[PDB]
């Protein structure tokens, strides 16, 4: 984990857009 | 600093909140989109910085920064949720930062009409009831 900030979701969210940047 | 005619006016970050699965906010970090890095400042010590396009699929909802990067390091593998007001800036910017390096940003929603793709069905045939 190394602390960091950006937590983990492991699940999509109700987004308004959909740009999947590889 | 460096003595070679180098300006400083080149900082574009976004105070994004590091949220968990549920989304009840954890702390708060500064998302940075340098010329070649997504340095996500946090705890004034930990820097969750990716290689920009090292992600996998990035999105956003009004004022929510969503970005997912494949297995690498920092925090781990999975989707990331962030809460900010400059969500537009970050996104919009990124979208531009990608066109500069021909980065991949496979966009799905692009307002279609009728139907572009075709599915297996035709030609049809009469059943004769």
């Amino acid at each position: 984990h190394s602390q960091m900030a950006v937590h983990k979701l492991a699940k999509s969210i109700p987004l308004r857009r959909q740009v999947t940047v590889s | 600093m460096g003595s070679d005619t180098v300006p400083d006016n080149h900082r574009n970050k976004f105070k994004v909140i590091n949220v968990d699965d549920d989304g009840n906010e954890l702390g708060s970090g500064i998302m940075e989109l340098t010329d070649t890095e997504l340095i996500l400042y946090t705890r004034k010590r930990d820097s969750v910085k990716w290689h920009y396009l090292c992600l996998r699929r990035y999105g956003y909802d009004s004022n929510l920064f969503s970005f997912e990067s494949g297995r690498r390091c920092q925090t781990g593998q999975g989707i990331f949720a962030f809460k900010c007001a400059r969500a537009e800036e970050l996104f919009n910017m990124l979208q531009e930062i990608m066109q500069n390096n021909s980065i991949n940003v496979v966009e799905e929603p692009v307002v279609e009409r009728n139907n572009h793709q075709t599915e297996l069905e035709v030609p049809r045939t009469p059943r004769t009831p």
